[PDB]
Formats: structure tokens, C-alpha cells, sequence
């Protein structure tokens, strides 16, 4: 029934704007502060995507949503499928690019509630030590909005899907790096980079049928607009006190 | 912006208006100050709506279970009445103004619920509830009706909600507890019920409002009716043989009505504090200022003891303090407004039989208490309008209406507000609303639809049959889309007419052209645009 729209930067998470020094700015945080977060968060996302998720195979051929690649794919199971050795627009070609897609799934499924896991020792005592000076760096920010998505997410009639213009394949990382992992099932992820999201709000629609109401929420002008063109109510999230207010609305079941 | 050296005074349709004016001309051939009296609908919400922006009147009366509500908003200036003042007016009277020890209005005269019962038809008025049914039957059979009553306002079924068991915010250690809500309540259940029986029985119509039963009663309809003070003066005229007397017991117990002190606050933004003060106190409070109203509607009991000292030598003023004093004075509490709003919707649902008396109450108890708890947290006026659209597209409409009700002191709103009038059948808002304010293109066909089927709702219960076909076009012909929610080729010529709303002759002739049109329907389509859009600018 209640389909939310979200976006992932400066909405759901602050990284981008720790690496350009406008989340200090805004924020009045120190700016060497912020940087070395952001960096240390953005190698984080890179050496996940890189070592775990095929990206140096994906890089230049990602797709919009992890379902997408057509190809003779029988199911085989990939668990002791030897990736680095299989040679990877012919058949022999989508098959391996639809193996590391759903083997892609596979991880995320595996480990979206174990990131420290999947990271493994010391990487994930570093990933924890970073989470904890981000949440004081942001005063919060990704507290506040898991717990908007988690009072959504135990609603019976809703919904969270993301639409971000992160390539797939490091929005996953991200996603997963960031604790995002158990809220968003995999299929509810769509990335915009090559098609822009009124796109991804099209199949989104197509998916969740013309019954459903969309909410859009995001602090950028394309979901904006996307959402004014499909005449889905939006919640702008310009600053924090915006994401503060609408877990308020949420609270109350206003949204 | 109130004016600095008039009065403007605000008091409700059924109160005595005409007689406050009275008394304003003579404080004005006193002072130079011109006073004007209002009677504006919807009062109780108006004020807080139009104070809040500074506007509105400079005095304020209601009942004074909206002042708390009032003051906590800061719309009430404090008043400061001497020890010589104070005294001429009953202590219990300043007590129901009273809020955290400061006194926020002037008291004017307390208000219950009586029986009003025919004499003629009705020598010997009902002890009981229990006993009304059949006594309907008896009178049935002379062409009469035994009670017919307000049943769209809460005010004047509570008594009998009360009798049993029911009650609003419990009291207890010196003040009300607004967790402890009695709506749902076995004795609040069975006083309801007993209601609902009534109509189920043929004995009242749910559909029954304020003037239904003035006008059943003063024409000699109806044996029996329910209301306050200020009503009697419309029977006086209207010949019939009244009585004012004790209202029926339920299960052995009194009807319970929410008293009322009818009130005068004053605007914490006016900018004649003084004169405020000078007029209640020294022309309104008087012997002379009071008899003056209550000549034209009567008070009640007044608060000033030197007048109501006559007044309470008058049975129908002692049937009035019987009542109150088995009844009980209202809260003042902010919370009040949520209490009625919750009650007002169960009693509606209920006797129209939407829900189940148990369903209606539950949800009653539920909704009040929620309410009444709600955080002071303000959404931004897009917040507003996202909420607004997002609860009318999931149809949650119960839901909208108590968000609005939350609004404190755009569009979105207002098309929302139009939808919850509707659903409430609410039809003269409805149209007020729809009709005073410009609306955008995209939003007229839901409102256009909800323009039609109301009239269509009203005609359809004033022809007691079905409308059909040819009855709908009449009333669409009767009632025409206001142009505030109403206005191929046409989309060359909207995006010609934005970058020039004067063609020339040949610009004319080169649109016809394109549009397949002659250049007198391009003409008139140009005039027809500009005076449509002079139209919605004057809005
Ligand atoms: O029906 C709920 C309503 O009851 C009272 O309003 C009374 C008012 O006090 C009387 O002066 C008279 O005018 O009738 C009104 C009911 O129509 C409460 O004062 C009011 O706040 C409440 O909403
Ligand atoms: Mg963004």
C-alpha cells in the first residue's frame, strides 16, 4: 500500500558531502575531521566493492537493478564457481555476467546482517571504530534515519525502496557498509547512474501497482521533480531537522 | 490588524446578540467608542484561527471550556478585575475562568441543559428515560412526538452519556488527569445505547438538529425538548405553555449535563485592553447591561449577585441551577477540544448506525486520549501539504480530519479541509470552502466531483426518491461548478496566450490557421482566458 521512495546521499546517509567539506561547512564540524572520515569510509566502500562484489569485472557493465541480466543462467550453484578463471555482448559472455549478479544476491542475502563477517578481522574493528566517529561527527544522522526506516519496515502495508545514482555495484557496499543491508532487500534497489531516476520511479510504479501511494523523500531536485511528474507526495530532506521531522510524521502515522 | 478606538465583539448566533449591541451604543454615546457585535459562524475555531494572526475581534465569548485551550495559545490577554470587582460576582462563576491561578475571562452567567416540556400536551412530564419510549407511543397515536432533541451536537447527548457512568477527564489530586478518559466506559455504553434504542425504535430521527427540534417544539409538534436558557425567549413568542424542569433520570441516576459559564475573554493582541476592561466591567456586569441581553436571549443564571438575585426567583432559572448542580461544571482544560471532537464524531456514528455504539465509543475513548496527548511539534507548511496528500491518496480520512485538527494558529490544506466536510456531510463548509478560495487546475476534477455529489446528496433528501437522470441535470443547472474550481487547438492556444494574451489582427488570422478555428472563435477564446484570469487574480 505505502511505497517509500528513498534516496541514499545526504538523505539516508552522510558520505558524499564529508569528502567535498560541506557537511562540515553546514554542519559547523571541523573540516579535517570530516575529510579523514570520509575517506577512510569511501576506501572502505571501494576495497568491499573491489575484493568482494567483482567490481574491477562490473565496473564498465552494471546494471540498474540486480535482476536485470538476460542470459541461458540454468542455477547452477556458484559456490565453488572459479570466477577469476572463467575468462569474463555473447552468450558464453551474459551467462558469466548474470553468475556474478546473482552471485552478488548471494552475498548480500549472506551477509547484510554480518558486514563484519564478510570484511573480516581487523578490517571490521576499523569499519566499527569509523561507524562510532561518523555517528559523532553527523550527531546521528544514520541513527535517526534507521530509525525511520525500521518503524516503516515494521508496518504491514509498507515499503522502503532506494533509488540512488551510486553505480550498483559500490551502492551495495555502501549500502551493506552503512548498516542499510537488513532494511533494504536487495531487489528494492535501483540504481539511476545511466537512466536518471524518473526511470527507476517508472519501474518502481510498474512493480508496486497504480493502488499504492508513493512517498518521495530525498534532499536532491531530481527525485523532486520525478515525484512532482507522478504526482507522488515528497518530503524534502534539506537538513537533519527535516529527517528529524519526519520521523515525527512517521511516529504519528501522519506518513 | 484590530482597530485602536472601536470594539469589535464576537458571541454566538444563539446568544443575545442584538441586546450586547444595546449595550455597546450606549458605551459608545459614553465614550466615543463604537462597539460591533458579530455572530460568526464556526466561533469556538474561528477565534483561534484569527487571533493568532493578531486579527479578529477585541472580546471573545463562549462557554469557558475553550479558554484554557485559548490562553495556552497565548490568545487571551490576563485580566485584572479589583477586589471590589471580583466581589460582586459568584465565586463559582470565577472559579470556571480560572487556569493555573490566573483568572483568564470575565464570567457572565452559567448555562445548563433543562427539560422544556409542552404543559398543555404534558401536565405531568417524564421522571425517567425509561418511560419516554412509551410514552411516545401514547402521543404517536394524537399525531405527536414526545422528545425531539439536537442530536448533531455532543453537547446536548452527554447528559445522558454522563448518567450512567460516563465522564470526560477524570479528577483527581486537584486536577484533571488526561490519561484517565471516561467515553468508553459500561456507564458511557449503556446511556448511548439506551440513545440509539430510540432511534432504532422509531422514537427520534438521528437526522435531528437545533432548528428540527426549535421548530417541532415551538409549533406544539413535540411534548419535549432538550436546551438551555437562551432558547426560552423563541418559545415565549411562540405562545406555547412551557415548563422548565429536571431532565430525565437513566438507571435511577440524574442526567449529568457539562455545565457551561458562558465567558468574555480578551484578545491578547488587541490594542483596547482598556476599553475591553471599561466595557465588561462597568456596562456589561451591570444590573442594566445584563438585563439588556438577557431581555433578548436569556443567560441563564447570571454571574453578577445583585442581578441574578431577581433572576433566581424564576422557576425556570431554578429548574437551569437543578440541572447544574446535578450535572458538572465544565473542564477549562486545553484538552476539552479533543474530548468533543472525538465525542462528536461516536455520537454521530453511532445513531446514524455507521458503527455499533461500542465500536464508535472505543474508537472515542481511543481518539481522545491520543489527542489530547499529542506533542507540540510543528511541521513546516510542505510538511503539511505532504501529510495532507498522502493520507487523502491512502484514504485514510478519519486519520486527516484529526491532523487538521492538530494544525496550530496553502492549497493542500484546504482541499484537504473540503474532503473531511464532505465525508462529515458538512455540506455548507464544504461549500464555503470550495467556493473562497482559487484553485489549481489539477486538483478540479476531485473537487468539482465532490461540489456535484453533495448537491446531489441534498436534492435527492428533498425529493424523499431517488434522483435519476434528468433530476441530476436540473441540479447541476441549479448549481453551477463555482469558477473557482472550474474554467487540441486549446493547447496552441494556451502556450500562444503566455507569451501574449493580445494577439493582432493577423496573429489572429495566423492562429485561426493553425488551429482550425476562425478568428471570432480565437477572439473570444483570447476575451473568454483574460476574464477567466482576471476572475481568479480578484481571489
Ligand atoms: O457540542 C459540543 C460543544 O458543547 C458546548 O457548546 C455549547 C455552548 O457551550 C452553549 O453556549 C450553546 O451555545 O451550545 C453549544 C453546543 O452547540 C461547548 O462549549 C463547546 O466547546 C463544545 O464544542
Ligand atoms: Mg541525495
Amino acid at each position: 500500500e505505502r511505497v517509500f521512495v528513498w534516496d541514499l546521499d545526504e538523505t539516508i546517509i552522510i558520505f558524499h558531502s564529508l569528502l567535498t567539506g560541506t557537511f562540515a561547512s553546514r554542519y559547523g564540524k571541523d573540516t579535517t575531521t570530516s575529510v579523514r572520515i570520509g575517506l577512510m569510509m569511501e576506501e572502505m566502500i571501494f576495497n568491499l566493492a573491489d575484493t568482494h562484489l567483482f567490481f574491477n569485472d562490473l565496473e564498465d557493465c552494471d546494471q540498474i537493478h540486480v535482476d536485470d541480466v538476460s542470459s541461458d543462467d540454468n542455477g547452477q550453484d556458484l559456490s565453488t564457481y572459479n570466477f577469476s578463471a572463467d575468462g569474463f555482448g555473447g552468450v558464453d559472455w551474459m551467462r558469466k555476467l548474470a553468475f556474478r549478479y546473482r552471485r552478488v544476491k548471494e552475498m548480500y542475502n549472506t551477509y547484510k546482517n554480518n558486514v563484519g563477517g564478510l570484511i573480516g578481522t581487523p578490517k571490521r574493528e576499523t569499519w566499527l571504530q569509523l561507524r562510532a566517529e561518523l555517528e559523532a561527527l553527523t550527531d546521528l544522522w544514520l541513527t535517526h534515519s534507521l530509525k525511520a526506516l525500521n518503524l516503516i519496515n515494521s508496518r504491514p502495508n509498507c515499503v522502503n525502496v532506494l533509488v540512488t545514482t551510486t553505480q550498483l555495484i559500490p551502492a551495495l557496499a555502501k549500502v551493506l557498509l552503512y548498516g542499510l543491508g537488513s532494511v533494504f532487500p536487495i531487489e528494492n534497489i535501483y540504481s539511476a547512474t545511466k537512466t536518471g531516476k524518473e526511470s527507476c520511479f517508472e519501474r518502481i510504479m510498474q512493480r508496486f501497482g497504480r493502488k499504492a501511494v508513493y512517498v518521495v523523500i530525498g534532499d536532491g531536485v531530481e527525485e523532486e521533480q520525478g515525484a512532482k511528474k507522478h504526482n507522488m507526495p515528497f518530503w524534502r530532506i534539506s537538513c537533519h531537522a527535516d529527517l528529524e521531522a519526519l520521523r515525527h510524521a512517521l511516529e504519528l502515522e501522519y506518513l | 490588524k484590530i482597530e485602536e478606538g472601536k470594539l469589535v465583539i464576537w458571541i454566538n448566533g444563539d446568544k443575545g446578540y442584538n441586546g450586547l449591541a444595546e449595550v455597546g451604543k450606549k458605551f459608545e454615546k459614553d465614550t466615543g467608542i463604537k462597539v460591533t457585535v458579530e455572530h460568526p459562524d464556526k466561533l469556538e475555531e474561528k477565534f483561534p484561527q484569527v487571533a493568532a494572526t493578531g486579527d479578529g475581534p477585541d472580546i471573545i465569548f463562549w462557554a469557558h471550556d475553550r479558554f484554557g485551550g485559548y490562553a495556552q495559545s497565548g490568545l487571551l490577554a490576563e485580566i485584572t478585575p479589583d477586589k471590589a470587582f471580583q466581589d460582586k460576582l459568584y465565586p463559582f462563576t470565577w472559579d470556571a475562568v480560572r487556569y493555573n491561578g490566573k483568572l483568564i475571562a470575565y464570567p457572565i452567567a452559567v448555562e445548563a441543559l433543562s427539560l422544556i416540556y409542552n404543559k398543555d400536551l404534558l401536565p405531568n412530564p417524564p421522571k425517567t428515560w425509561e418511560e419516554i419510549p412509551a410514552l411516545d407511543k401514547e402521543l404517536k397515536a394524537k399525531g405527536k412526538s414526545a422528545l425531539m432533541f439536537n442530536l448533531q451536537e455532543p453537547y446536548f447527548t452527554w447528559p445522558l452519556i454522563a448518567a450512567d457512568g460516563g465522564y470526560a477527564f477524570k479528577y483527581a489530586a486537584g486536577k484533571y488527569d488526561i490519561k484517565d478518559v471516561g467515553v468508553d466506559n459500561a456507564g458511557a455504553k449503556a446511556g448511548l445505547t439506551f440513545l440509539v434504542d430510540l432511534i432504532k425504535n422509531k422514537h427520534m430521527n438521528a437526522d435531528t438538529d437545533y432548528s428540527i427540534a426549535e421548530a417541532a417544539f415551538n409549533k406544539g409538534e413535540t411534548a419535549m425538548t432538550i436546551n438551555g436558557p437562551w432558547a426560552w425567549s423563541n418559545i415565549d413568542t411562540s405562545k406555547v405553555n412551557y415548563g422548565v424542569t429536571v431532565l430525565p433520570t437513566f438507571k435511577g441516576q440524574p442526567s449529568k449535563p457539562f455545565v457551561g459559564v458562558l465567558s468574555a475573554g480578551i484578545n491578547a493582541a488587541s490594542p483596547n485592553k482598556e476599553l475591553a476592561k471599561e466595557f465588561l466591567e462597568n456596562y456589561l456586569l451591570t444590573d442594566e447591561g445584563l438585563e439588556a441581553v438577557n431581555k433578548d436571549k436569556p443567560l441563564g443564571a447570571v454571574a453578577l449577585k445583585s442581578y441574578e438575585e431577581e433572576l433566581a426567583k424564576d422557576p425556570r432559572i431554578a429548574a437551569t441551577m437543578e440541572n447544574a448542580q446535578k450535572g458538572e461544571i465544565m473542564p477549562n482544560i486545553p484538552q476539552m477540544s479533543a474530548f468533543w471532537y472525538a465525542v462528536r464524531t461516536a455520537v454521530i456514528n453511532a445513531a446514524s448506525g455507521r458503527q455499533t455504539v461500542d465500536a464508535a465509543l472505543a474508537a472515542a475513548q481511543t481518539n481522545a486520549a491520543a489527542m489530547s496527548m499529542l506533542p507540540s511539534f510543528g511541521f513546516t507548511q510542505e510538511q503539511v501539504a505532504c501529510v495532507c496528500e498522502v493520507l487523502q491518496q491512502g484514504g485514510n480520512l478519519e486519520r486527516l480530519g484529526r491532523f487538521l485538527w492538530s494544525l496550530p494558529a496553502n492549497e493542500s490544506v484546504l482541499k484537504a479541509k473540503a474532503v473531511v466536510a464532505f465525508h462529515r456531510g458538512n455540506f455548507r463548509e464544504l461549500y464555503k470552502i470550495l467556493e473562497s478560495h482559487q484553485f489549481s487546475p489539477h486538483n478540479h476534477p476531485k473537487l468539482q466531483q465532490l461540489w456535484l455529489k453533495a448537491h446531489y446528496v441534498e436534492a435527492e433528501k428533498l425529493r424523499g426518491r431517488p434522483l435519476g437522470a434528468v433530476g441530476k441535470y436540473r441540479v447541476r443547472r441549479k448549481f453551477p461548478l463555482p469558477r473557482t474550481i472550474w474554467d487540441k487547438s486549446r493547447g496552441v492556444l494556451r502556450e500562444w496566450y503566455a507569451h501574449n494574451p493580445y494577439p493582432s489582427p493577423r496573429e489572429k488570422r495566423e492562429l485561426a490557421e493553425a488551429t482550425g478555428l476562425t478568428t471570432t472563435q480565437v477572439s473570444n477564446w483570447f476575451k473568454n482566458r483574460r476574464q477567466r484570469d482576471r476572475a481568479a487574480e480578484a481571489k
